[PDB]
Order: C-alpha cells, then structure tokens, then sequence
C-alpha cells in the first residue's frame, strides 16, 4: 500500500502533534534515514493511538 | 517470539536471532556451543528466498547484493521459519525502499 | 514463554524435586530447559548409560510426565533408522499429578478413620485376623478368652490403638509440604493450557549439540490415513514524500489521465458527420542579478546448493 | 604458542590455564547459570586447578543451588548442573512411598474419574478428537476461456 506525503503534511504532524518531532528531531540524522522513520510510524501504533 | 529459534547453518545447529534495535537490523547465527558465529548486515540483502510450503525441506536464503554472497538457513519448525520470514520481508523490503530513494534523490 | 508455561513448569519442577529421586530430575529438567530431546542427545547431556537411563524413562512415562515419540528417520548416507523423541505433554501430566495427590491425601485420610475404629484382633499362630464382630462368634464355653477357628488358640489383641494421634499428624505435615502443588493447580484451572504435540514442541527446541546425528524435524507421511494411538490433540507499507516538483509531475499525470478518460467515451468521426459525398468504404539577467548581489554585500559592509525456491 | 598455558609479560613468567577459572562458589554458581544447553560441567575438570571442590561442591547440594550427579562405586560429584527449580528435599519419605503405590487408571479414563470427584480435568478422552455433460462446441479458443464460475 502506497501512501503520499508532503512537505506540508509532515510540518503540519508535527505541530499537531509534538511526540511525533520529538521521536523524529532525535533519530533522522543519528540512527536511521527520515524514509525509515515515517515507514516506521505508521506501521507503529503510535500513528494509531 | 518471533526473534528467534532453532536453525541449521553449514550443518551447524544453532539459534538464529533478529537484532531490530541495533540500526542497521542485522541477523546473527549463534551455535549452539558457541564456537562459531555468523552475521549479516540486512542491508546487503537483495532477495529473500524460502522453500515452498509444498516441500518437506524447510530452507531460507538471503542471497546479497553486489559471485554475489548467499547465506542459507535450514528450519525445525514451519512455524518458526513462517515467524523469522515475516520479520525479515518487513526489513527487506523497507531497506529496498531506502536505496530506491536514494537512488531516485 | 507465555505466564502460565512457567507456572506448569514450576508445577512439574515441584513434583519431580519431591516426589522422585535425584537423577529424575535430571531427565525431566533437560527436556524442560529443552523441547523434543532426542534420546541420544538425552544420553550425551546427562552422560549416563542406557541401562541407568532405562528406568528413569520408564518411570517418568508411567506416570505420564514424559511423552514418547517414534518416527522413521531416513539418512542421505546411513541406514534408515528409528528416533525415539522424548517431551512433556501438559494436560497429560497435570491430570497425572491432580490423581496422585487426591489419591495420597484420600488414602491418609482413610487410613486415619480407620485407625480411630476399634482395634480387632489376631492369632499368634495363623496369622490371621479377626475383628470384632467375628471374634465375637469363637469365645470359649467360659466367656473368657476368643479363640481361634484354625488353632483353638486365645486370640491376641491388635495393635493401632495407639496411632490416633500420629496419622493425624501425618496427614498435618503432608498438605503443608504439598502446599505449592494445590496452589500452582488452582492457577492452572483458571487459564486453559493447550495440549503439546511433537510437532507443537519443536517450535520451541533449543538444539542440544552442534551435528546431533537425529533430524529435529517431523515431516509426516503423505496421505497416511493411519491413525496411532495417543497421537493427535484437541502486508507491506511504502511511503513516498513529494516534492514541489514531483507534485506537479503528479497534476500533469492527472490532467493525462484525465484527457484519456474523455477520448474513450467521445464519440466517432463518422457519427459526427454526415457522410453522403465521401467515397465507399473498401479495401544579460545573470550579469544584472550579479551587479546587484555584489551592491548589496558592499552595503552590508557599509553599514557594519540448487534446490526450488520461490520469491517472497 | 599453545593455548593451555598463560603469559604474564608484567613479569615475563608461564601459568597453567585451567578450563573453568573456578575457585570459589560463587564463580561456580554464576557458570552453571551462563550455560546455553544442559550439558552439565564435569568435575573432573573442575577439580583440575581447584584444591577443594567435593567440600564446596557438597556444601551446594545441602542449601539445593546445583544438581549433582554421583558415582555408585562411592559418592563421588561428577557432572554438575544449575538447579533451576526449588528445595532439592522437600517431601518426608512416607510420602513418596505412598505417591509410588498409586497407579494412575488407563489414561483414556481418567479425566471422567477426575470429574466425578469435582476436580476440573485438564485433558479430554482421544475418543472424542474428531479427525477432520459433453460434446463441447467451439474450440478453437483451446487456450483462453478462463473458468469464472463465481462473479
Ligand atoms: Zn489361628
């Protein structure tokens, strides 16, 4: 399953929700590459909760 | 759990583990006296082979990127090799999609 | 290991610690620490003999705290031979240790209204007893002595008389020592435990050898309608992130497919015309923007192996 | 260039290396816990490099921390294992005598003996495990028509 997301999207996730940029400032440069780390979310059930 | 179980490695009997915390995710063999240990990093991984249901042999292959490397795993229990299996497609395939995005970027 | 396996394993750690001796416990905990043990790799981890693995194993089945399991094995370069497996099956042994624990503590505490009865009575000689309404029928002419029918012989009183009090104790020590059982089995009733399986069990072996000769695997026979007994029991997600430029790469995509949808369903050229007289049908700014940037920076200056496979 | 032996540059000097480095219970009790299999440690090679091991090794059996396995000739250790489990003694003889007189009935009948005396049976008898036109017209499309009986 294909699913698209923007630029605009992913600032608008993160002002709405502050534990997504939280999970996110702390991890894209340091363990794994920002296309694992929203693959990552959505399969999570934090994107659920 | 789906991490773990018993696997056959060169003829080698032994436990075979998903290390998912330590980035990037890599699968260790571990003999069972310890004397031998195999390691492959996910990321070279191009394909991910398994027998058929169909068969009596319960075999598992990752065949690496590039003579490319092949390592083979050999299974006791279909239930163990479905629960590795589906473990490590999730990896594959993820790991695929980041180089295809490099590539593409 | 879901929470209720550990307390069946404790359950069966208790009785074989207590109830059997000391090298049963080393059986029964390799199989433990293990699943399907083969009886070879049995005999290599406890690096005892045949003849003393012998009755540790046949004790243990007896009591149905060990299941066997016996499967032709076929060898790329050997004779075909037959493994015999040993592994625990759960609501087999369980039931097993429920009985027995009745049982004992139903046979002490028969033993006690028993041994609070009137005491009977027993011949020197014959060895035989009587008790007290039988006695009663053989007394002498005199009314004095209770003889005996073999013998002619006065009868002996018995002995019991006395133990009223230590079978009581008996029975006090027993369900104070057996305590964890009647706890564990309390727990086990609430959960329901699933019956084990050879092929059940494999999923959780920890292999006991580097190149143990037995194949752990059970690949049962095609079509067998041969029943024996005892042996059966009851997506991907990819993302993409889009870009300005690839957002209107994505629009020009939609406008296509649009422009596609309408020609399948516009009608034709000869529908659209009336065709009478037609034939038959038939076979530089660059610079500026320089000049501009350079002023600007002096202002700001200023002002500072071939087998089948498939693909998964 | 051997393995069995230990080099100390400090002070230039040749040791001998035991097998398991053992010499206090303790190290024991942690290395029997570290073992990945059931294969027991034996004490042959435990009591090479350790002055004392029958007296530590006994002291273990009485407080129940190892399972040891003796010798029939003398009581001897030999192979030794971490005692996962409780109290190796906990059951008066007068019992274990008593649970090796009962016999267990045939199995298929002990589940209904165990629910008539209200105990709830974990098991049930195998007995109730239930094992579970012609003449065609055209053909010269051989290949083609895909068998979409359903929707
Ligand atoms: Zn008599």
């Amino acid at each position: 399953v294909n699913v698209n997301l923007s630029r605009e999207k992913i600032l608008n996730i993160f002002e709405n929700y502050p534990i997504v940029k939280k999970a996110y400032t702390d991890n894209v440069p340091k363990n794994f590459k920002e296309p694992e780390f929203w693959a990552r979310f959505f399969s999570s059930k934090l994107f659920r909760k | 759990m789906s991490h773990s179980g018993a696997a056959i490695f060169e003829k080698v009997s032994g436990i075979i583990a998903i290390n998912e915390d330590v980035s990037p995710a890599e699968l260790t063999w571990r003999s069972t006296d310890g004397d031998k240990v195999h390691t492959v990093v996910l990321s070279t991984i191009d394909k991910l082979q398994a027998t058929p249901a169909s068969s009596e042999k319960m075999m598992l292959r990752l065949i690496g990127k590039v003579k490319p490397q092949r390592h083979m795993f050999s299974f006791n229990n279909r239930t163990v090799m479905d629960n590795i299996k589906m473990t490590l497609q999730q990896i594959i395939s993820r790991y695929k999609d980041a180089d295809i995005y490099e590539e593409k970027r | 290991d879901r929470p209720i396996d550990d307390i069946v394993k404790n359950l069966l750690k208790f009785v074989v610690r207590g109830f059997y001796g000391g090298s049963f416990v080393l059986v029964l905990d390799a199989i433990l620490f293990h699943s399907v043990l083969a009886e070879d790799d049995l005999k290599q981890l406890l690096s005892i003999n045949k003849t003393e693995l012998g009755p540790l194993i046949a004790r243990l089945r007896s009591d149905r705290l060990i299941s066997i399991h016996k499967q032709r094995e076929y060898p790329p370069n050997s004779k075909s031979v037959e493994r015999v497996y040993y592994y625990v099956k759960y609501p087999h042994a369980i039931d097993a240790i429920k009985w027995k624990v009745h049982q004992v503590v139903q046979r002490l505490k028969d033993d006690l209204d028993k041994n609070s009865e009137p005491n009977g009575y027993m011949c020197p000689i014959c060895l035989t007893k009587y008790t007290q309404l039988e006695a009663v029928q053989l007394l002498n002419f005199d009314r004095t002595e209770f003889l005996c029918s073999l013998c002619d012989e006065p009868l002996v009183e018995d002995d019991s008389g006395k133990k009223n009090k230590e079978k009581q104790d008996k029975l006090n020590r027993l369900m104070d020592q057996i305590q964890p059982i009647i706890d564990s089995l309390k727990k086990i009733d609430d959960s329901r435990i699933e019956e084990n399986t050879f092929e059940i069990a494999l999923a959780r072996l920890i292999p006991p050898q580097n190149q143990s000769h037995a194949a752990y695997t059970y690949n049962p026979k095609k079509g067998s309608t041969m029943f024996r007994p005892g042996d059966s029991a009851p997506a991907t997600l990819h993302i993409n992130i889009t870009t300005a430029s690839d957002e209107v790469a994505q629009r020009e995509l939609q406008e296509r497919q649009a422009e596609e949808k309408r020609k399948q369903n516009a009608v034709p050229e000869w529908h659209k015309q009336s065709t009478i007289g037609k034939t038959a049908l038939g076979r530089e700014e660059r610079e500026n923007e320089k000049t501009l940037n350079d002023y600007y920076a002096a202002l700001a200056k200023k002002q500072a192996l071939e087998d089948e496979f498939e693909d998964v | 260039k051997l393995d069995r032996i230990e080099f100390d540059p400090k002070k230039g000097t040749f040791k001998y290396l035991s097998t398991y480095d053992v010499h206090s219970p303790s190290e024991l009790l942690k290395l029997l816990r570290s073992q990945v299999t059931f294969k027991g440690i034996s004490c042959k090679d435990l009591k090479d490099g350790w002055p004392q091991c029958d007296e530590t090794i006994n002291q273990l059996e009485e407080d129940s921390k190892i399972l040891v396995l003796r010798t029939k000739k003398d009581k001897t250790p030999r192979y030794v294992w971490y005692n996962s489990g409780g109290n190796l003694k906990c059951i008066d003889e007068e019992f274990v005598k008593m649970w090796e007189n009962v016999q267990l009935p045939q199995f298929a009948e002990l589940p209904r003996k165990l629910q008539d005396l209200g105990l709830k049976p974990a098991s049930v008898d195998p007995a109730t495990i239930k094992r579970q036109k012609g003449k065609i017209t055209n053909t010269h499309m051989t290949g083609i028509l895909k068998d979409y009986s359903h929707r």
